[PDB]
Order: C-alpha cells, then structure tokens, then sequence
C-alpha cells in the first residue's frame, strides 16, 4: 500500500517558501483576472515531499536496478558522468545573446559533424524532441521535396514494412500520406517481389529499419536502394536500430535519404519513464534546402543558428533542440570515440547472439533466424504465452523483454540486451526463462506474486478510467 | 574508454558459441561495399578529460542566472529538492511502464501529474505529458478539429510566433486551415467565428505579456460550434482564473517555468488539459487507477486504442516517447509548492516585472509598447535596434532585451523579472540599458 | 539474498578507465618497492557498480523514507539545499594561498560567530570531527586550564551523571582522567546533595547534558554552576540535546564554561550511515587561550587562520575542521535564521510532549515525566521487552526510538520525533506502538517477518566473527 | 523561511493536548533570568537567497581543481558515478545500522569497505572508519601501546607534521612518551629501538614525498617486542608493496587520495588496518558477517564491548560517530577502478610528478631536495621563501608550491601531480614558477 501525494495533504500546510514578502494580488493584477478557487494541489512540507517520491522510486525499477532486455529500446547503462555533463548547461537562455551562447552553439555544431559522419548524411537538426518527432521531420521534409517537383499531388503513398513499428504509419497520417504496409519474405526480410510490385509514381516514401525489427540486417538492401532510386520515392531510414552497425556501416552509403537517430536509445541519453529524448534527423544533399529551422552553422565570427532557408518546412518545436539531451551524446561520443562505439555494437550484437543460442537450448523458437544482430524475436515452445512468461520472470526479479511485438510473430518475445549487460546476466537471465517453462501454467497464469502489485484490471482501467484524483467530468 | 563489460575469455566464448570468428565476422553478411566507412570522430578520451572540455565550452558561455530575457523561458528558482528526486536512478533510467506491477512509482507519479495538471487549468482530464508547448498546441489544436470534424483554426498573434509556426506546419500537413488575428494595442480584438471554424486559439498572458480576457472568447467560439483552445504559462494559472474557468475545452502550455532548467532552450514539457468528454480524441499517454487481483490499488496505461502501437496508421498521434521525466520534475515542483507557494511566486515574479516596467520607462528614448494590464513579462519601444541592445547589454554583463519580431512593430524588445530578482538587480539593469543607449 | 561486490567480480574485467597512456611501473618505481600481489580490489564494470550500490541503498532506510524517533540522535529533515551548497566548495585545497580561499574562510568565521551567539560562548573552534572528539577537545581544554594554574596534579576526576552517554566517560579516560558517576535524584534530573559531597579541588570538571537524556531540563542547573564555580570545577556542556532550547536558553547562561555541538546533529548535517559529522567546541574566554589551532580570525589584511596561540592545547585532526559539514550549518542557520531555529525547537518539544502523552495512553510508562522537551524516555508496560516491541515496529512499517538508553531506565524507549515530523506521523507511530501491545508474545519475539533479513544471530558474529569477505588471519 | 510541517490548528491542538497555553508556555518551568537571550543572527532568508550568498561566497575564491599543491591533499579525479551513488538518500540520510534489519544496506556495503581496505593494506581487519588520518594514526597508536603494554612511541619525522602534533596530544593525553626520529637526507635512519618502545611509526611515502624502506622497520621493532604502525596513503597502495607485506602490525591513513572531493580539508575520512589478533583492543565499529532466523546472509555490528555505549569509562575510544558516509564513498572508487584500475590512476599520478620534477629544476635556483625514488610528491629547494612564491603563482592563477615548514630545512616547498594534469599543464607551471623567480 502507498498513499497518493493528495492524501498526504493537510490543509493549508507549506512546503517551499520562496518569498520573503508577498505582494497582494490586487495590486498587481485586476480582480476580474484573479483565480478566485486556488487549485487542489497538494499541500505538504519538504520532508513528506522526500518520502513521497523516494517511496515512489522504490517502488520502481530501471536500467540503474534491473536488466532490460527490451527490444525496440536500447535500455543500456546510461553513465553518471552525464548527468553532471548537463548540469553544466543548465543556466543557458535560448534568447540570450549568441556571442555568449558558443560554447553551446559549439557543441550542437560538433554533435551534428558526429551524426552525419556515423551516418552519411550530408545536413542534419537537432530540433526534433524525439524518434516519433524525427519521422514526422523526416517525411514532412520529404512530401515538401516532391511538392517543390510538381508531384505533390500525386506522390500520395508510404510504404511500410509489415514489421514496421506503429509510429511509421500513424506518421504518414499526420503528414497527410496514405500508408501501405508490404509482407516481409520468408526470411524475415523485405519481399522484393511484393516492393517491386509496390513502387511507382504514386509512392512519396518507404520507411525502414536497418537492422529490421526481427534484429535481421537487409541483405539486399542496396538492391532496394536502387529499386526506390529509379521510382523516385525517398528512402527512410529509422535508426531505432542503429546501435546494431553504429561505426561498422552507414545507412547514408545503403542508399537512405533521410535519417532519424534516437539519443535516448542508442546514445545512453536517459529514458526517464517515458522521456524526454531527442530524435535527430541527417538528410542528403538534395533534401537539405527543406531541413525545418534553424541549423547550427560554423561561421567567421562564430557559431550561429541559421534561419535564411527558404524552402524549410518550417519549425517542428520550439527553440532549437533539447539541448542538454545533446550535451548528453556529445559526451558519449567524445568518450568513445569510433573504436569505442564500434566495439558498442560488435558487442551489442554479440550479446544479442549469444543470448538467442542460450533460449534456443533452453527449448525457445525463433520463427526467424538468419545471423541474429543487435536483438532477435522468439516465440515460447506451443502451449505458453509471453504475456504469462513475462509475469513469471517480473517475480523471479528479471525485467521480462518487449512483448507481442513485431505484429507479425504470434506471443512474440523481441529481445534487446544491449552492449552494457554482462555475460553471466545473459546466462542468469536465459536460466529464468528456462525455468519458467517447468513451471505450472496455473502458476504462470496468477504471476507475479511478490511485486508492490499483483496483475491489475486492465477490464476496469478501460471501461471504468477514473483519470485524475479528483475524477472531474 | 567504454561501458563494456566484457573480458577477452569471455569474448572468445561468446564467439565460438555463436560460430563468430572474430567480431568483425559478426557483420560479414554485409555488403562488402558498405563496410569500413571512413568515419572521422575525435579520439577517446577519459571521463576526467571530457569533463575538462565540457568545462571549457561552459567556460565560453556567459550563464543566464538571473537573467531578464523573457520570450518563453525565464530564469525562475531551481528548487535542488526537486532536482535531486528527479535524479534518482530508478526514475531516471526507467522505460514507459509497460509491466505495471514493477511500475508503479512511475504509474503513480505520472497520475499525480495528471490530476496537478487538470487541476491548474481548471480542466478535468491531462495526458501523461508532450515534447513542448508548441507541440502541445499542435496536438490540441488537431484533438478540436477531429472532434469537430472541421479544418478552420482562428489563432490570436499574440500567440507566441514559434508556437504559431509549429501549428502551421502540423496544421498544414493534414490540409487544415489558419487564420491569424492580429494584436491591436497588444490585445487581441474579438473576432467573428464561422461554422468552418473549428478551434480558436488565445494565449494568456500573451507574447507581449498582455493579459487577455478570455471569457468571451469562450462564448465566441462555442455559439459558432467551435472549441475554444487556451495556451497558458503554467506557472501564472497559480495566481490567475484558469481557462476551465472561462469555458475553455483545451489547454496547453509548456513546463520551464515550474522550476526547470532553462538548458538553452531544452528538454521541458508540454502539458495538455481538457473536458473527460473527449478523452477519445486525446493524443498521447493516459494513466488510470486501478485495482489488482488482491484489491490493492493500482495505476495503469489505458484506453490506450489512441495510441500507435494499437491503431498505429489511425492513432491519434505518433506520439511514442514523451516528456515523462521533466513532467514529473514539474509534478514534483507544484506540489513542493503547494497553491499558495505557487501562487506566492507567480505575484512575486509580476511584481518585480512592474517595478522594472516603471524604472525602465526612465530611460532616453524608451516607450512603453505591452499595455497593462500585463503579467511578468511586458514588451518595450527602445530608441536602438533590440539586437544591438541585447548584444551591448551582454558586453556588461548583463542578460535582456529580447528581440520581438517586427511583425509586432518595430524596434520591440521583450523583458521579464522572477521570483529570485531583486531590487537592485533592476537599477543594475536600468544603468547598464542606459549606458548602452 | 544480495550478492558481495566481490561476488559480482570477474577476473580481468575493467570499471572506470582514467589513464590513457599508462606507463610501465619499472619506469616510475624500483623493483624492490613495486606491489607483487594486487589488492583483491573488486573487478565489475559501471553498470553493475549502479547496480550493487543503487540495490544496497533499497535495502536500507533513512529519514529520507522513514520516521526515525531515535533519543539523542535528532534525526531531523536534511535539506537537498544543503547538498548543493556543499557542491560549490567542493574543489579548495587546505593549503591553497589564504588570499584566494576568503569566500571558505569568512563562512567559517560567520559560521563560528553564529555558534558562539546561540551558545553563549566567547571563542570557538570548528576543528572537532564529532561530539565525541569535541568532549576531548574540551576535557584536555580544562585539563590545560588546571595545569596552567598549577592544580594539574590535584584536579584529577571527571564527574558525569548515571544518565550520561556512554561517550562521556570514555572521554575522561581518553584524557587522562578518573571518572565519578553521581546519580540522578528521583525526578530524573541531578540529585544537589550527592554532588555537593563529591565536588571538591580534586575534580577538574562535570559533564552535562540541558536537557538531560531523560529529556527533562535540569531545573536547578543554576545552582549546580555556583556549586560547581565554588570548588573551582568546570562545567562542560554535552550540546546532544541543544535542539530542544536553541534559541530559547544558551547554555553559556547557565553557567557553563566549555560546549561542543553536533552539527550532523542539532543542525542538519546527514548521519551518513555513522558519519561524518562535526563537533565545534565554544568556551567562555577564561578557557579560549587553551583551544586548539588554528582559529579562523579577521585581520587587517582579511580572514585567516590563526595559528599564534601559546597555551593552545595543540591538534586534535588534520587541517581545519570538516568544512563541507561547515557550509551546511552554516546554510542552515542562514535559512531560518533566530526565529526559524526558536521555532524549530519549541516544534521539537511540543512533538515531544505531544507523542508522550499519546504513547502514556496507549498503556506505556514514562518514570521520569516531568515537562518534556526534545525526547522522553517510556518502557513498556510490565511483560514486554523493547527489543520486541523495536523489532516489531520494523515489521509495521516503522523505526523504532532508541532502545535500553539511558541506562538507569529498564527497557528504555528513548524517543525523539525532532520538529520536521508530522502530527499525522507522530499519531500513526503511537498507533503501531499501541497495536504491538496488543499482538500475541510469540508474534513480536520472532519479528521481523517481512524485512530483508530476520533477526540475526548476534551470538554467532561475536562467537565467530567474519570480519572481511576473505577472513584472512 | 523553514522546515516544520505544522499548521496553526495543527499546533493549535497538540499545545490543547500536552496542557500548554503557547509555544513560549513550554519552557515556562525554565529559570526565569536565561529565557529570552537576545541573540544576534542575520534575518531570514529564502533558498533562492541562500544560494545566491553562497555562490558570492564561492565567487571569491580561486577554485583549486588542477592544483599543484600537496602535502597530504591531491586534486584527483572525482568521479561522477561515485558521487550520484553516495547521494541515495538511504546512504546519505541513514544512522549508525543499530537495527541491522533493515540496514543490511549499510551493513554490507561497510563489510565491502573493511575487506578493502584490509586488502589494500595487505592486513587482515579493519574498523569501519576512523575521522581522518592523523587521527586514525592516534588511535593505531594508542592500540598498539594498550596491546604492547608499553608506554614509549618512536615517530619518524617522516610523518606529516599535522599528523605528529595529533599523535602528540592523543598520546600526552594518556601519559605515553614520544621520540622523533629526525630525516636524513630526506629519509628516516634505522633506529635502535629499546624494550620501553610500544611503537615505532614511519610514513610512506613520506611527507616529503620520498619512497621509505620499511622492511627493517618492522623486524628492527619486532626483534625489540614493539609493534610496527605503518602511514600509507591508500591510492599508493594501488602500486606500491603494501605494509602488511613488510611486516606492519597497524596501518592507517587518510582516504582523500580515493576520489573525494578536496573540500578544504573535510570531510574525508581516516582507516585503520591490523590483524585479527589485535581485534581486542581496535577502537570504532566493526562489522560482521552472520545468519538470520532461517539461515540468510546477513550483517551486523559486532564486538560491542570495544565501543562506549557498553564499555563506558573502559571502552577503547570515545569514537561514536565515524566517517562512514565518505569511507563508503572511498569503497566505491575502489570498487569502480578495481586492482588494475587504481594501480593505473597511482602511475599515471607518479608519472606526471616525475615528469614535473625535471622540468621545475630547469628553473634558474630551483635544486633538489627531496631524494630518489620519490612518489607523487617531491620537495624542492626554491630560491625565494616558498609561501611567497605560492603567493605570487597564486596570483597569476596557479595553485602550487606548499610551504614546507623550517624543521625540514629551509626554503623548501612541496609539489604533487595527479592523473587529471597532462604535459601542457606542467609547463605552463614551470613557466609561472620561472616569472616569479
Ligand atoms: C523501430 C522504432 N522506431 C521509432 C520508435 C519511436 O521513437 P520515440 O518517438 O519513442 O523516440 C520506436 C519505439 N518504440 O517503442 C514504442 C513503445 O510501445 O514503447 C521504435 O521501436
Ligand atoms: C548525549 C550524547 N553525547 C555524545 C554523543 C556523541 O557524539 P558524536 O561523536 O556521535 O557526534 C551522543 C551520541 N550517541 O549515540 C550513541 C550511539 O551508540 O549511537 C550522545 O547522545
């Protein structure tokens, strides 16, 4: 049991006292304009403060307590020596004077001269707040590319793969684009056949992962490169999946036109519960003109953020960037090096190896298995559902991977270990999911048992959603 | 240096076990052509040594601490407490809580949030957080227009321009239309509102500072079927009627200022407040309470079929990872301040705007532009060009006068004040403006 | 179960990588002196580093998530504040030129003046790193003062009250002293007629706490100084329980001639564990040629370190104190100012006052229950042991006061919420209390059930103590 | 401003409940003549405003990160990770573990601690922490002369001065006698060692930075029934032969060296290292392993009767509160750099020392002093009174040059180099030192 912070309360009880003598209202602002009921926000001291919050991060885990082998997320060690990075920037005003700013504008010029050479593109921004937010960049960039050609109006489609993540397509909807998902070959890859069939004059776009979602690199990738080349249609590349080949190989020199990074994923940037990030977008020369605004560029006097771009699509967020996320990567970076990142994915993809030949012996299926890189996707033996598997291994104190995802892999187990995870944790881990298997499915179907919380009614929380503690409405 | 925590022995095995030769082997099913790419990257350094450059580049950067530049971001309090929650490790480096029953701090935080949110803007229900303000605004702005099933947007000028141009693209993208009113004397005049109309936007208090009075607003755009969008400072709905209160059925704004960083310009958040009646149109994550099989309550993600892992190409947004962790650090802030410590350091931070306003107004050649009433942030007309003061103001140390786009008039620059600014940081400002002037 | 760091070791594995270029030891040092055998230092990477010590920290309390009642101890509220203000001081070296260290050096001398203006006290030094090295600090003041005025060789006992901490005692014999113990009269507080029998020229001091440990202020203390004044005995000033007067009575008032306080105490400080701390000194100026050096004046030229004392008793540590602890008393006393720090003990007592009566009705007895202040020792009604009770208390959720202190209460509960407690705590604590008594005999000798670990087998630890991971010896 | 949760109703009651009329009513029963002192304190001040005065504070100070200065205190690298883990609110915020529990964090990682420490030491136990070095060395002494029985303590001046005069008052304090061996050419000559000596204490490296051979030490005090005190700084022990290896009884030092922030001087922390057979007599806490109820690992305090609280009057020390937050921190950073790591760190230190030595001795009237071989720190013969020198290097923004006093020689002043000072560092020190001789 933990209390809410709003039952913690007792009327009119302070916490912070930043000011010493308090104005009146009414000799600040007209009475019409003065909030009459004050908001019902939670009236507690500093201490009950502490104990709330350290109460609630106890009751949670994360990559500082738990392994996270969770596909689709790159949930590596993310380094202290960040954090206190990025409180060296933290006094920084986006309007302040830029000739006071170079230190900052310096590192965002160095941060983007970093991506583009691990990723082959020719102009990027750091603008876009996340991977979601790159795509949307991205395509926005790509539809105003054809508009300026005079096919704007019949460049209409994106395609897809079916194991694409659900973030593509729902991208190409807010950007006004029809989406058409094309089936994967029996191997996992992409269906020449079926995108040869596909590609045409009518399709803006073809978004993929290299690696793909089944943790598969695209062979024929350069095929697919030239296929897209001679239709006109833009090649995307979403770099979830860039930890896999960071420094081994460029999706720049596959043939993509645009690119997205995830810092908050590959770049040991923080997941924070959810966020925030910063999703990077590298463009080739013939796509650049459209870049939203503003770029970083080195100039005479200095640094400076560029706004003289006429054919920009405009500006995707305020300011320009989260920039102590930047701070973050370009710490990362200049740590590493090359050698370092390369050896980051050589080992991120032989964890990820390693660790699928261990559930293979331990009774484990893998639909799709060609040579496994930075994660691979497999499947319980018959009769066993990941749903209750990733119960059983929540009890046994392991973080279960993603789960039922890729769509096109029944009770699918997406497992991404990361470079930072030690072998005798993969083996730990494997020997959990072994184990699980000879236990009682009535076991399984009630797990967990021993977390701050049993299984919840999700039936409840959906037809029922009471949403705030005051459930207004 | 590197993370990695791999021995040569167990690198060997590891290799032999999954029929690899070498580590380079791992990646021979590539074409041969792609490979070895000529990357240039600095060389590695020790963490001491990143640390020294890190310092170096701060080093060339004049703090904003206390500064005046307003536009958006102030320099307002970082309360250590706060921060220092935020930093522990189980907050920071956790995943969207997608196992519950391991997730419950940040299910539960998340839904404290939301009820601090709904609640300061006089709203019902919020989602789990956006990237920003502007893209809160977008998202809003779209949630109106789908719940209405119209294309038509009335936004006032006096919306911030950055958040006007994020809406135009977003806006633009799925063939919706805008429509900007124009500020006279600083306020927005009340427009006539159309049946293809469907969302008016007004900000509150506005770029210039302006306080606008909304309640017609509201009325204007309910009587025309339209759905009346607010964007409003957080840290001003402590002290000023909310737009609930006024009838409106969305609100937005961005997070800096309840005691974040400024970071030039990131990350923050954006929140999202509005009616429970349209939860449907909502974008974004939304925590639920809940119970487990033994009664025990419990916190969720749910009606999660407006999201993209379940509608993907029909979502209500793309919107995957968030603002949780600066969302939070929000969270954390109000309610370490309560309603009447929020509110004590909104008036404070007003007042000291006021009596910079009136030491200001002595200057040479300096007019008054932003017409009062205004907030904590107000819009002058000086004798110079603003980029030219800024720029001198910075060469004595000190940071203001930020450069209002002509668009407003000519020769605008905007200033603030907060709660951590004193009496004579203000006469120290008004001499160094009229040194350079 | 938790696993030792060096059971998370593996052989040849690296953590932090400092050196870029390391040189060959035969180089820098010669054969004969070179370390032949390594430490058998821990080998882990970072990230199970951030594991071990983040699991470690979630295997353990502190007032950050738990009431912590202990007597004697002040486990108030610790500011974050004030870690960030010990951050900005973090890199100054002792030995730095004096002229560019005034920033550290005026905080040491405001932070003396503060001190010295609470207490009463004339001239103070902040060198001390405990209460207890304070009392030595202090006990070898007097000591220097007796042998100065050539009664060294009479001035030979050091009384203190049966109720003292055990520190106290130990103190006299650290210093070359004899120990008298008086017993305290039938309130609780110091028995006149069995200390006017034992003072006499050949006692050099007695030591005391105001309030004592029974909680209760020592009505009569003005008496004991002319007593004490009369034979020539010095009076020293235990400051453990200075958070129940400070601001309302300075012991300097009541007679006393020396003080020490606990910073880490009374004044915020974190118990980190066990430590650090620190424990100025103050004295009247009869007794200041005596203190230690150096003492951070303010001259002509600016502040600095006085080391030109005479008769000073010479070092008790290296440098000058524990600065860092320093600049959070100091942040502190800056913060609430005089009547932030009234009021914080007055809130101290009325807690106090407020859980005793609370307990009292709940069936507990308190033998000494005179005016409350900061704490009040209770025992549980007839049958019940406080180490079942405290081990039952762990059970529900709570930590319990401090247990069999002072030594002349049997089953002593020594209690003390401190004033950054809540009455909704203080009531759900009496609550538990209350509950216990009702709970069968067999349930509270075998609590805890639900902690990390059970009662451990003391028995075993000092029969068989295993006092490294490898035993060696 | 304040901390106190109490509301006015809230206090309102309780001073109902405990039969009081007002705050000022509960220390009514005091003398009357002591109640209201007038103290004198500055007013009040708001967080914001604190720091505020701190960082004027700090402004005034010339930051000593890089310093050349020595003499018990080196700028080492302060690593990050160490400091965010020390920060948890149950390391930072938590009691001695007296109810063991539910401080099985504390605990064990304070177990970790002792077999560090004993390990670098090359000994056997050691307690959970002493306040600092030079204390920790008073305490080692008086150890060894309660186990020895004797009274008489042989002290290489070798020994850091400050940590002489300590030794001198604990060892006073309690009637013992203390001899210093005065340094030759700066190291401590063999002495003859008779049957009243209990101790006989030698530093290395030495205060003046020279490498000391300790072996005959330990047998010259062994064959005379005295027990042998070894000073070591724990970093060098990462690298150099340990005194346990020599033959040492008791090692103690100070753990600044092991990635703890300077702090002007505190807090660190101070170990103290033996054998198992002189457990008896060590002063301080000690922890142990042991089982629960069922059988599970687990650790607590043991050997009580050593401590105050049960032995009183005749407890080996007065010793309650340690240093056991910064001695944990000093676990950490051995644990985070492992054998190899630290031994890397201890070089890399006594390259860049070396390598500082030859170049200041270009400098025109700059000789040598301290023999080789020399450690991290080295003494050297200045043709101007050393604090004037440091002074003057002070001035042109160098920290360096600490004065080292009379009864060593004249004019002499140490210098010390660390893992973070790379070759462009040196020289712009020698170049500095070169202007102001
Ligand atoms: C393949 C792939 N692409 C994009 C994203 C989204 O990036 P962010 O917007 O999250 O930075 C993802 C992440 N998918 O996780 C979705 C979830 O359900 O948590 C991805 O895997
Ligand atoms: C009354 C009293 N006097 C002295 C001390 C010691 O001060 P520090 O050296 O700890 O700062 C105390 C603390 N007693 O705790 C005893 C224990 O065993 O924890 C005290 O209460």
């Amino acid at each position: 049991s933990f209390p809410l912070i709003f039952e913690r309360s007792r009327k009119g009880r302070r916490g912070l006292k930043l000011v010493k003598a308090v104005p009146k209202a009414e000799d600040l602002i007209p009475k019409e304009h003065l909030r009459e009921v004050p908001p019902r926000l939670p009236e507690v001291d500093e201490l009950t403060l502490v104990r709330h919050y350290t109460g609630l991060s106890r009751r949670q885990v994360g990559v500082d307590t738990t392994f996270y082998p969770l596909g689709s997320c790159t949930m590596k060690y993310n380094p202290k020596l960040h954090e206190e990075a990025a409180r060296l920037f933290a006094d920084l005003h986006p309007y302040q004077d830029p000739r006071t700013a170079q230190g900052a504008l310096r590192l965002m010029w160095e941060l983007g001269e970093y991506l583009k050479a691990l990723t082959g593109m020719d102009a990027i921004t750091l603008e876009p707040a996340a991977g979601a937010h790159g795509e949307l960049t991205g395509i926005l960039i790509i539809r105003a590319y054809h508009e300026d050609r005079g096919e704007g109006r019949t460049r209409r489609v994106v395609l897809v793969p079916d194991s694409a993540h659900g973030s593509n397509p729902a991208t190409a909807s807010m950007a006004g684009y029809q989406v058409r998902e094309i089936p994967s070959g029996p191997e996992g890859e992409v269906d020449l056949e079926a995108l040869k069939r596909e590609l045409g004059p009518h399709v803006a776009a073809l978004m993929l992962t290299n690696p793909n979602t089944l943790g598969l690199f695209e062979r024929r990738i350069l095929e697919i490169s030239r296929l897209c080349k001679e239709a006109g249609v833009q090649l995307y590349y979403d770099g979830a999946n860039l930890n896999a080949i960071m420094g081994w190989a460029r999706p720049g020199d596959m043939g993509f036109d645009v690119v997205h990074l995830n810092l908050h994923k590959t770049f040991t940037v923080p997941h924070g519960g959810g966020g925030p990030g910063s999703g990077p977008v590298g463009v080739k020369a013939h796509l650049a003109p459209y870049l939203p605004v503003p770029l970083v560029e080195r100039g005479e006097e200095g640094f400076y953020l560029d706004f003289d771009r006429p054919k920009s699509i405009g500006r995707v967020r305020s300011f320009y960037g989260n920039f102590l996320a930047l701070v973050r990567a370009w710490a990362y970076i200049r740590t590493l090096g090359l050698e370092g990142l390369k050896k980051a994915a050589a080992l991120a993809v032989l964890n990820a190896r390693y660790l699928k030949e261990l559930l293979k012996e331990k009774g484990y299926r893998v639909p799709y298995d060609g040579p496994s890189m930075h994660e691979f996707v497999a499947q319980p033996p018959e009769g066993f559902r990941a749903l209750d598997l990733a119960k059983g291994l929540l009890e046994l104190g392991f973080h279960p991977p993603t789960v039922y995802f890729p769509l096109i892999v029944k009770e699918a187990l997406m497992v991404e270990p990361t470079e930072t995870e030690a072998k005798e944790t993969l083996e730990a881990f494997a020997e959990a999911m072994g184990a699980l298997l000879k236990k009682p499915k009535e076991w399984l179907e009630n797990a967990p048992y021993s977390t701050p919380v049993r299984r919840l009614d999700e039936l409840r929380a959906n037809k029922h959603p009471k949403l705030t503690y005051f459930d207004e409405g | 240096m590197d993370y990695t925590p791999h021995t040569e022995e167990e690198i060997r095995e590891m290799l032999r076990r999954v029929g690899a030769a070498s580590l380079e082997d791992l990646f021979a099913h590539l074409p041969k052509e792609i490979l070895s790419p000529p990357i240039d990257l600095p060389e590695p350094l020790p963490e001491w040594k990143v640390l020294e450059e890190l310092r170096r580049l701060a080093a060339q950067n004049l703090p904003a601490h206390k500064a005046f530049l307003g536009g958006g971001v102030r320099s307002h309090h970082v309360p250590p407490v706060v921060q220092a929650l935020a930093a522990r490790g189980e907050f920071l480096t956790a995943y969207t809580p997608y196992q519950p029953e391991v997730s419950q701090g940040v299910l539960q935080a998340t839904f404290e949030y939301q009820t601090m949110i709904a609640e300061l803007a006089g709203l019902e229900i919020a989602n789990a957080s956006m990237y920003d303000g502007a893209t809160a605004l977008a998202e809003g702005v779209l949630l109106a227009l789908r719940e209405t099933g119209r294309m038509g947007v009335l936004v006032s000028q006096g919306v911030h321009p950055e958040y006007r141009a994020v809406l135009r693209a977003y806006l633009e993208a799925v063939g919706a239309k805008l429509l900007t009113l124009p500020l006279e004397g600083g306020r927005t005049p009340l427009p006539e509102v159309g049946e293809e109309v469907g969302a008016v936007v007004v900000q509150n208090p506005n770029f210039l500072g302006a306080l606008e009075d909304l309640g017609p607003f509201a009325e204007a755009a309910h009587g025309a079927g339209a759905l009346f969008v607010a964007v409003a400072d957080p840290l001003s709905l402590g002290v000023l009627k909310p737009p609930g209160a006024y009838g409106a059925d969305i609100a937005v704004g961005d997070g800096q200022s309840l005691g974040l960083p400024m970071g030039f310009g990131g990350p923050h958040f954006g929140f999202l407040a509005t009616k429970k009646a349209f939860v449907r149109q909502l974008p974004g994550r939304l925590v639920s309470e809940t119970v487990d099989v033994e009664g025990r309550r419990g916190f969720i993600l749910t009606l999660q079929a407006r999201e993209q892992y379940i509608r993907r190409a029909k979502a209500k947004s793309n919107i995957t990872t968030n603002a949780q962790l600066t969302a939070l650090m929000g969270a954390m802030y109000l309610a370490a301040l309560g309603p009447e410590g929020l509110r004590e350091v909104a008036l404070k931070s007003v007042e000291m705007a006021h009596k910079l306003h009136a030491l200001l107004l002595e200057v040479p050649g300096v007019r008054p532009f932003t017409p009062k009433p205004f907030f904590n942030e107000f819009a002058l007309a000086l004798p110079k060009d603003p980029e030219a003061v800024r720029r001198a103001l910075a060469e004595r140390g000190f940071h203001g006068a930020t450069p209002v786009p002509r668009e407003y008039g000519e020769n605008l620059a905007l200033f603030a004040a907060t709660e951590l600014h004193e009496e004579e940081d203000l006469l120290a400002l008004r001499e160094a403006l009229k040194e350079v002037l």
